[PDB]
């Protein structure tokens, strides 16, 4: 996942929108991979098709937010000209959360979506800008 | 982190470099607050038996206050010994490296410049 | 069970986890482990009911596999180095497994799943002697390993037992599995500072195994564990309801009560070295443990439930029970924080 | 915690088996006590950090 | 400052070992006695503050504080002590050892030099009062509010914790009086702009700004009369010294960080202002009234101006007294009909008329009357807005008017009007009620006299 | 009232003076612990972060059964 | 006694003063140093404060 | 590295996966951790030969017996739990889930 | 069916009913009576008075009378000699180093 | 609308769900060992290969 991450930043911001929105929806699928895996570990599914159905459902829809995100990021990076802002970032987290909203079909938890995980990427972007450290090595 | 200092005389509640140091006060105020942390938990020992909290078995009261006191004054003897140490150690390391700890030019404020800033 | 057998089986728990302390040998931390085990097991098993043996088959086939995991770790070291002095390892590989068996053994998060019901499984005594003695053995192997240890790792467990802790403490009613919850978000808190300072972590082990111990013997001395059986002792011992109240505002870490120091100094030492986000984060995610201790509290303390007729029965009869070092480690627990520069002795 | 009762005792629990390099019985050498007696030497007293470099 | 710790922590002893009809006398008496003492921290100095240990100092901010809190406890204890006439002895003394144990936190908050010892006591306040709110208040909902307020300011001051400990691991102490002299400018970033929220959202959620209020309509009004003083007088104004405190290390990010927040509390004021022309509840009426009063102190402390200071402090103390007064007469009517609805109990002037006095006085000084150091307080805060901006004498001309709409709203529902008809259980009014009034108003009338011993440090 | 209760200004200033020259020490004290602190662990030739190595009193120097060691 | 009860109070704001004043000579580093107020000492004393 | 030593890791792999995933039965469970312990005899016993370290050569009888302890017991809990429900399966071990 | 077994709400007792005499404070007589004159004594002829009185005369609270006693001297000796009352500069310019642009 | 549906709905509310249904999707297990220990082996393999902790 290390390389998924480093793959997703050596792209320069609002330059190329296929490879980003690529790389973004590769690092949703994983991610929703890992759900569905614990999801049909430890509730167990009824048949071998509810599994399947459930482990590619939860993988569309992670695919599908990271996709839009990364598109969305992209894109208005592109137009605005500004390619050092986390408002771009903001906007893409809105747009993952209202395709949540549209995958899961209901409109308020896709509102709340859109608000925690625009901010959530609004941070991710301020600290990859000051380079805030999440797991910082010890130091003294 | 102290470890390779506490690594040649293992398990020594106070080496004897500790006896270099000035014994805390049998009027210390924090054994003071540890004796009276001796009488609270006494008068609680009174009161979830169902006796009388400020009057029955003051021997008792006496023994919890001197068994506190005794611990802490060991206590606060390792404490003091160990901030002697660690103290101990930074100035020898500080005069032990100068050149890691140079000496920073100070400045008088009539030659430093501070952006201004109005408040209106 | 004979006194003199249960004697014997108490001070072979107490060997096995000397054994591991004090030794310089690899084989001989797994000696310390498995007869620590061996040993713990029958006082699991004390009142021979059908979940008493459900949850020493489960803590068995956990401690085993964790077991059989530090032997391979161990291997693995021995293979790439030569020797077995208990010092940092010589392998990633062997690191890795070591560090997982220690939290198998732990029962950290995701290895949290056996902890809950093994607790519920087994009397109060038990389970405080598990919940409280088990956990001084991987603490102390963990910090003799710490230059070995990767970093992301022991993070991500840490932070993965504090939310999951909270989040499965917050929907229980049974005492014994909300102090399990508790202790998995507890432990999450200790390996979280571990790298940094393990001092803060030695400081944060003593608290919590007071503030437990505390919280177990209030339990055993009033023979309740439910959340209802609890909210009667107002009308039994109301001192007792004091106790517990002021006991679990500690144990959220509210000042100035002495459970705010062992979170105070650890993100004391996690911002000296540049780490912003993980301190606020497992703050506000310890307000979960508070919102079920103060739940707890509003039940038992706050208010006055309603009660049954034969506590009149109960009122007529004084309490026997050897209450030991209850009035010691309820003092020792709340009012302690103006002796805050006492960790200095632990270092 | 580590308490070192060994070292505090003057008794001798473990330390036996803990290297290859140390007495083993009728003088039979191991494979390689030259070059795990050369390492023990390095690090000795200088810690762990200024031993792995 | 251990000559007042001192008695305060002995008043412990002197209620735990009274008889059981003396507890209220012994411990008014000797409260009364300490008030007394504590006017000799009147030793100030026009350049230098009253430093008295390493620990503590006391500056011409924290002492009127400190004095307002010394004399709210004797009122608390008569306030008290006819809603617990039927308790159990011990609880008695229970309830008034957590009233002893709030005023040694608030005495040692406010004069704490080191900023982590004021963050300690600022949060060891927290125990006490929510002990006194879900303990003896009267309602289902009292822990609920006991949540809310828990929860509020523990998930604002958290992140205070941690910006302190950054600050004191960069500069080096937290000293307030080192951090006077050895403070740095803070640039324009993400990361200061962090840790201005971190710093502030604290005493923003303690003060309450509007959108962080929810927590006070609950805990105002589910508590006791002696827990809602407290609130009401005291806990709301930790919140202002935080900000008078800790802006000292957020300059010149505070000139542009506090635009929308000073947009929340000017258009804030004028929303509770709002909600108190249509509030059912007395209660709930003087706990937006107190939102509204404590918005106008967020803009004072936001702007950062030496009239806008001036006008804050004395805005706190004229507040702290007219809501403790207010709540004390709502609690009187309590008392006498056992129901908080306000339209329940009218004309209540052609019974009680001596109450119905008081009560104009009150309201009279709600609405800032002059020479009233509310008055005084709000004249100096909106001189500074109007300095700021000047469309701010707009939404000040508003709110003053939609205050004094409301104030005596209150005062003609509850005492003008024909009386309730079935209602006869109106007694005449106790000694012990109009002493409690008289002792609410008139130092209120007196420190007109000499307002300049509560306009702050920079007199 | 300034003879009996209140304190001189020449006495608070100079306690005033004496509080800051103490708290300026230790803020200076803890700032070098901190820098120590940052060098010991990054060069690990200092008394503190020493962390153990095998003990060389162990190894066993007769001569063994086979001469090539 | 038979008012103790009444003397518990004043007492423990006599220890106080007592203690106040036991700090302040222990912070008297600077006594007659200050730049502001250092001056000779008048004959038949020894310090320019307790 | 040698080979044998691969195929001796990926036989613990495979006992290991064995033990991590329960098919029906207890009895299952144990087997494949006493064949986790076998393999940890066999790669230890085979590293101590080749490197001639005479005073390790006791360490696999320790080790042998101390797992073979842990089998007793284990052994001893699954009759306990077969006495109360009439069979070793692990679907009837699930009251603790409440 | 019937509820659970609870007392009825205790009416609520007029305390002008005992005691026609009552300040409100307590029941017993002698204890209300001593209350009104210990709060009486030691709020009003205690505190207030006295407090006032304190606060009346402090000596000089902030240096203010001082101000303008030395405001006073200033300005007399500036405007006998010519000189301008104040300066646009708190400090000498010729001890103050200006950056070099 | 504002301060009795809207601001009780943004902060308090809308948190207090989240952390209900957080709470009930983590203590939903159906206690059986077998799936505790799939878990166990999914979690090594995720941390072996997809997280790279073994580097
Ligand atoms: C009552 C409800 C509302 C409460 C609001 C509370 C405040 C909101 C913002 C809090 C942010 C977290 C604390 C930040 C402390 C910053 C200190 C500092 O040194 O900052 C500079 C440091 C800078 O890092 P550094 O200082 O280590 O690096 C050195 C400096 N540079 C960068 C130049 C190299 O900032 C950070 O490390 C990150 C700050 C942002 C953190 C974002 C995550 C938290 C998001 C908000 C959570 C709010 C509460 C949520 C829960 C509510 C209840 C359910
Ligand atoms: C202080 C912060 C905490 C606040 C809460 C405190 C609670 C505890 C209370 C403790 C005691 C009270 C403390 C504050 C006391 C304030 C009062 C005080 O001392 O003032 C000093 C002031 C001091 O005044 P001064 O400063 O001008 O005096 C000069 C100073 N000396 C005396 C040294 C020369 O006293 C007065 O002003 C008294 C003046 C004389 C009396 C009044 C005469 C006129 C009265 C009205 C006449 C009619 C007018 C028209 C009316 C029409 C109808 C309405
Ligand atoms: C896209 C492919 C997804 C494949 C994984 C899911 C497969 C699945 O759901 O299998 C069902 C199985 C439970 O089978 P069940 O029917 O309950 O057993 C009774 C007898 N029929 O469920 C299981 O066996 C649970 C574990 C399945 C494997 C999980 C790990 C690998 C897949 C996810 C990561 C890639
Ligand atoms: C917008 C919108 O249409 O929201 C409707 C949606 C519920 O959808 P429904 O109306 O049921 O179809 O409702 C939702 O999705 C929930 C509400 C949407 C977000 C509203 C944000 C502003 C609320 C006021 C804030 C005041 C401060
Ligand atoms: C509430 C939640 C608040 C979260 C705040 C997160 C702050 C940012 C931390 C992660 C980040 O973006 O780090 C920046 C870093 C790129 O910078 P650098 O460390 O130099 O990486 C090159 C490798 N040497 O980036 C990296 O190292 C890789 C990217 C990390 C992204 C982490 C977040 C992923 C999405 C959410 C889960
Ligand atoms: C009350 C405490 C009584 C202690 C009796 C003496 C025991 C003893 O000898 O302890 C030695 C130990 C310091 O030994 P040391 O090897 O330096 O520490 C390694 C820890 N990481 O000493 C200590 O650790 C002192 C502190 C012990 C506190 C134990 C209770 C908490
Ligand atoms: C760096 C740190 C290194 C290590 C430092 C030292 C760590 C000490 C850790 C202490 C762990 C305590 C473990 C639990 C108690 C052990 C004793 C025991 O077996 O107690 C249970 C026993 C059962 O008897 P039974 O009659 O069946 O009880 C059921 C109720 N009728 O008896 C009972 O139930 C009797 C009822 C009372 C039991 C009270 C037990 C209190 C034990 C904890 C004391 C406080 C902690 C130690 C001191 C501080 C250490 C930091
Ligand atoms: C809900 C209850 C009622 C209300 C209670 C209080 C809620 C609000 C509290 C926080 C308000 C927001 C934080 C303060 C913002 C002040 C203005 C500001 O500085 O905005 C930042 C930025 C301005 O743009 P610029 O100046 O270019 O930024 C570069 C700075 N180095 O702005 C932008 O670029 C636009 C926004 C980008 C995303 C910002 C996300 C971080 C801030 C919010 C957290
Ligand atoms: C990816 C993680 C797992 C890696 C090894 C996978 C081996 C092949 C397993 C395929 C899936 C088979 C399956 O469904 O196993 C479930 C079974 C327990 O379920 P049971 O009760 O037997 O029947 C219900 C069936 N759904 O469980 C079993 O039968 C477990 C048998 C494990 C055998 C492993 C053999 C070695 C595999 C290669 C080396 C690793
Ligand atoms: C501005 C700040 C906004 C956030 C403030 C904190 C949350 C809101 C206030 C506390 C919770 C209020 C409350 O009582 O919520 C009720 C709800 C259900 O309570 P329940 O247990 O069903 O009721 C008992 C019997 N009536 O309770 C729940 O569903 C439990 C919610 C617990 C939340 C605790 C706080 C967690 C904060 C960190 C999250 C990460």
């Amino acid at each position: 996942a290390k390389t998924l991450l480093h793959q997703y930043w050596d792209i320069p911001e609002g330059t190329e929108c296929h490879r980003k929105t690529y790389a973004a929806t590769s690092i949703g699928g994983a991610s929703g991979l890992v759900v569905s895996a614990y999801s049909v570990a430890l509730k167990t599914p009824t048949s071998f098709l509810e599994g399947v159905a459930r482990t590619g459902r939860y993988t569309f829809t992670a695919a599908a937010i990271g996709a839009i995100f990364g598109l969305t990021s992209c894109i208005s990076a592109q137009v605005r000209e500004k390619p050092d802002d986390p408002l771009n970032y903001l906007i893409g987290g809105c747009a993952g959360g209202l395709t949540l909203g549209a995958r899961t079909r209901s409109y308020g938890i896709g509102a709340a979506a859109c608000a925690y995980m625009g901010l959530t990427a609004a941070l991710v972007k301020m600290g990859q800008l000051e380079g805030w450290k999440v797991f910082a090595e010890p130091k003294v | 982190m102290m470890t390779g200092r506490q690594a040649r005389a293992p398990l020594q509640f106070l080496p004897d470099e500790a006896r270099s140091l000035p014994p805390p006060k049998l009027t210390d105020p924090r054994l003071a607050y540890i004796g009276f942390l001796g009488y609270c938990s006494g008068l609680i020992d009174n009161a979830i038996r169902r006796r009388p909290v400020l009057s029955a078995g003051l021997h008792r009261q006496f023994l919890y206050i001197t068994s506190f006191v005794f611990v802490g004054y060991y206590l606060l003897k390792r404490q003091d010994y160990m901030y002697a140490v660690r103290d101990h150690d930074m100035f020898s390391y500080i005069k032990s490296h100068p050149e890691d700890f140079p000496e920073k030019d100070k400045k008088t404020y009539r030659e430093v410049f501070e952006e201004f800033h109005p408040v209106r | 069970m004979n006194p003199i057998i249960l004697i014997i089986i108490l001070m072979t728990v107490m060997l096995g986890t000397i054994i591991v302390m004090i030794s310089t040998h690899w084989l001989l931390i797994w000696i310390g482990f498995e007869m620590n085990m061996l040993a713990i097991i029958p006082i699991m098993m004390k009142k021979h009911n059908p979940r008493a043996t459900e949850a020493s088959t489960k803590y068995f086939l956990t401690q085993s596999t964790a077991s059989m995991l530090l032997m391979m770790a161990i291997i693995i070291n021995l293979m790439f180095s030569g020797q077995w002095t208990v010092m940092k390892l010589f392998n990633p590989m062997a690191s890795m497994l070591m560090t997982m068996a220690l939290a198998m053994k732990l029962g950290m998060a995701p290895f949290h799943f056996w902890v809950p019901e093994v607790t519920q499984g087994i009397p109060l005594s038990s389970g405080l002697i598990l919940l409280t003695w088990q956990k001084l053995a991987p603490m102390s192997v963990l910090y003799q390993i710490l230059p070995s240890i990767n970093l992301d790792l022991i993070l991500t467990l840490s932070i993965l037992s504090i939310t999951i802790g909270g989040w499965g403490g917050l929907n229980q009613t049974q005492l014994r599995k909300i102090m399990a919850y508790s202790s998995i978000a507890h432990m999450g808190w200790m390996t979280a500072v571990l790298l940094y300072n393990p001092t803060m972590t030695l400081l944060n082990l003593i608290i919590y195994i007071i503030m437990t111990s505390t919280m177990f013997t209030l339990f055993m001395a009033n023979s309740t564990t439910t959340t209802l059986s609890l909210s009667h002792t107002w009308n039994k011992a109301p001192i007792m309801t004091i106790l517990v109240l002021i006991t679990l505002l500690s144990m959220g870490g509210l000042p100035p009560l002495s459970g705010f120091m062992p979170k105070w100094m650890i993100i004391q030492e996690m911002t000296k070295n540049d780490s912003i986000i993980l301190p606020t984060l497992m703050a506000i995610t310890a307000l979960l443990n508070l919102y079920f201790y103060m739940r707890l509290t509003y039940s038992t303390a706050l208010t006055m439930f309603p009660s049954t007729n034969n506590m009149k029965m109960k009122w007529q009869f004084p309490t026997t029970k050897r209450m030991t070092l209850l009035p010691t480690m309820t003092v020792l627990s709340t009012m302690l924080l103006p002796l805050t520069p006492i960790l200095s002795i632990l270092e | 915690p580590f308490f070192d009762v060994q070292k505090k005792l003057g008794v001798d629990l473990d330390h036996w088996m803990t290297i290859q390099s140390a007495e083993q019985p009728h003088r039979i050498p191991a494979r390689c006590h030259a070059f795990e007696k050369e390492w023990i030497e390095c690090a000795h007293g200088i810690g762990s950090i200024r031993a792995e470099k | 400052m251990l000559k007042y710790i001192i008695p305060t922590m002995m008043l412990m002893p002197l209620t735990w070992l009274s008889k059981n009809s003396m507890i209220w006398i012994n411990t008014t008496l000797h409260s009364l006695l300490i008030s007394l003492t504590s006017l000799l921290l009147l030793n100030q100095f026009g350049d230098n503050s009253l430093n008295f240990s390493l620990t503590f100092f006391s500056d011409s901010l924290s002492t009127p504080l400190l004095i307002l809190t010394m004399w709210l406890l004797p009122l608390m204890l008569m306030a008290s002590q006819h809603h617990l006439s039927k308790e159990n002895l011990a609880r008695k003394k229970l309830f008034i050892s957590m009233l002893i144990l709030l005023q040694l936190f608030l005495i040692m908050t406010f004069t704490a030099t080191e900023l982590i010892f004021f963050y300690i006591m600022f949060e060891a306040t927290l125990v006490p009062t929510l002990i006194i709110i879900t303990r003896w208040g009267n309602q289902t909902e009292r822990l609920n509010a006991g949540l809310y307020f828990l929860f509020y300011t523990l998930a604002g001051s958290l992140p205070l914790l941690v910006a302190l400990i950054y600050i004191q691991n960069t500069m080096g102490s937290l000293n307030f009086l080192i951090l006077q002299y050895w403070v740095q400018p803070m640039p324009n970033s993400w990361s200061n702009t962090f840790m201005w929220l971190a710093c502030m959202m604290a005493f923003m959620v303690k003060m309450p700004l509007y959108g962080l209020h929810l927590w006070l309509p609950k805990a105002h009004v589910e508590a006791p009369i002696a827990g809602s003083m407290v609130l009401a007088a005291i806990l709301l104004k930790l919140g202002g010294y935080g900000m008078m405190r800790i802006t000292l290390l957020l300059n010149p990010i505070t000139d542009f960080m506090a635009y929308p927040f000073i947009m929340l509390s000017l258009w804030g004021m004028i929303m509770t202002s709002s909600i108190c022309l249509r509030q059912t509840d007395l209660k709930s009426l003087i706990a937006y009234s107190s939102v509204s009063h404590m918005a106008l102190v967020i803009v004072a402390i936001l702007i950062q101006t030496p009239w806008s200071y001036m006008g804050a402090t004395a805005l706190m103390i004229a507040h702290g007294l007219t809501s403790s007064m207010l709540f004390c007469l709502a609690n009187s009517n309590y008392e006498r009909v056992h129901s908080r609805t306000m339209i329940l109990a009218r004309g209540l002037q052609t019974l009680l008329p001596l109450m119905a006095a008081w009560w104009l006085l009150a309201s009279l000084t709600n609405l800032a009357l002059p020479p009233s150091i509310n008055l005084i307080g709000e004249l100096f805060v909106v001189m500074s807005t109007f300095s700021w901006s000047n469309i701010t004498i707009i939404l000040m001309g508003l709110n003053m008017v939609i205050t004094a709409l409301y104030s005596l709203y209150m005062l003609i529902t509850t005492q003008r009007g024909k009386h309730t008809h079935h209602i006869n259980n109106i007694l005449p009014s106790f000694t012990r009620e109009n002493a409690l009034m008289s002792l609410h108003m008139l130092p209120l009338l007196l420190l007109s006299l000499n307002p300049k011993i509560i306009l702050g440090p920079l007199y | 009232i300034a003879r009996t209760f209140f304190d001189a200004p020449e006495k608070n200033y100079e306690r005033t003076m004496a509080i800051l020259q103490i708290e300026s020490e230790k803020a200076e004290l803890r700032l070098k612990e901190l820098e120590v602190r940052r060098l010991m662990r990054a060069k690990g030739d200092g008394p503190w972060f020493q962390y153990p190595t095998i003990d060389k009193a162990l190894i066993d120097h007769s001569p063994k059964a086979t001469p090539d060691n | 006694r038979d008012h103790w009860i009444h003397v518990l109070v004043p007492v423990g704001f006599v220890f106080g003063y007592y203690l106040d004043r036991k700090n302040d000579e222990k912070l008297a580093a600077f006594r007659n140093k200050s730049l502001l107020y250092k001056r000779e000492l008048k004959p038949q004393e020894e310090v320019t404060w307790k | 590295m040698s080979l044998v030593y691969m195929n001796i890791m990926m036989a613990f792999t495979v006992s290991l996966t064995g033990l991590l995933m329960y098919r029906s039965h207890l009895m299952s469970s144990l087997l494949c951790l006493e064949g986790m312990m076998l393999s940890l005899f066999i790669l230890a016993t085979l590293m101590i030969l080749n490197s001639h370290f005479t005073l390790a050569s006791m360490m696999p009888i320790i080790l042998l017996v101390f797992a073979a302890c842990e089998a007793a017991l284990g052994l001893s809990l699954l009759v306990m739990v077969s006495n109360t429900y009439g069979t070793d399966y692990v679907q009837n071990l699930n009251l603790l889930q409440c | 069916t019937l509820r659970w077994q609870e007392d009825p709400e205790p009416e609520d007792e007029n305390l002008y009913e005992k005691n026609p005499d009552s300040h409100g404070y307590d029941k017993d007589p002698a204890v209300d009576v001593w209350n009104m004159r210990v709060v009486f004594f030691f709020g009003f002829s205690i505190v207030l008075v006295l407090g006032s009185t304190f606060v009346a005369y402090l000596p000089d609270y902030r240096m203010q009378e001082w101000a303008r006693r030395e405001a006073e001297r200033l300005v007399k000796y500036r405007e006998a000699h010519g000189l301008p009352l104040m300066e646009s500069n708190c400090f000498d310019p010729s001890k103050i180093q200006l950056p070099e642009d | 609308l504002l301060d009795l549906i809207w601001l009780e709905t943004i902060l308090p509310k809308t948190i207090s769900l989240a952390q209900m249904k957080m709470s009930t999707t983590i203590t939903s297990q159906k206690g059986l060992i077998k799936l505790y220990f799939l878990s166990f082996l999914i979690t090594i393999l995720i941390s072996t290969t997809l997280l790279n902790f073994h580097e």
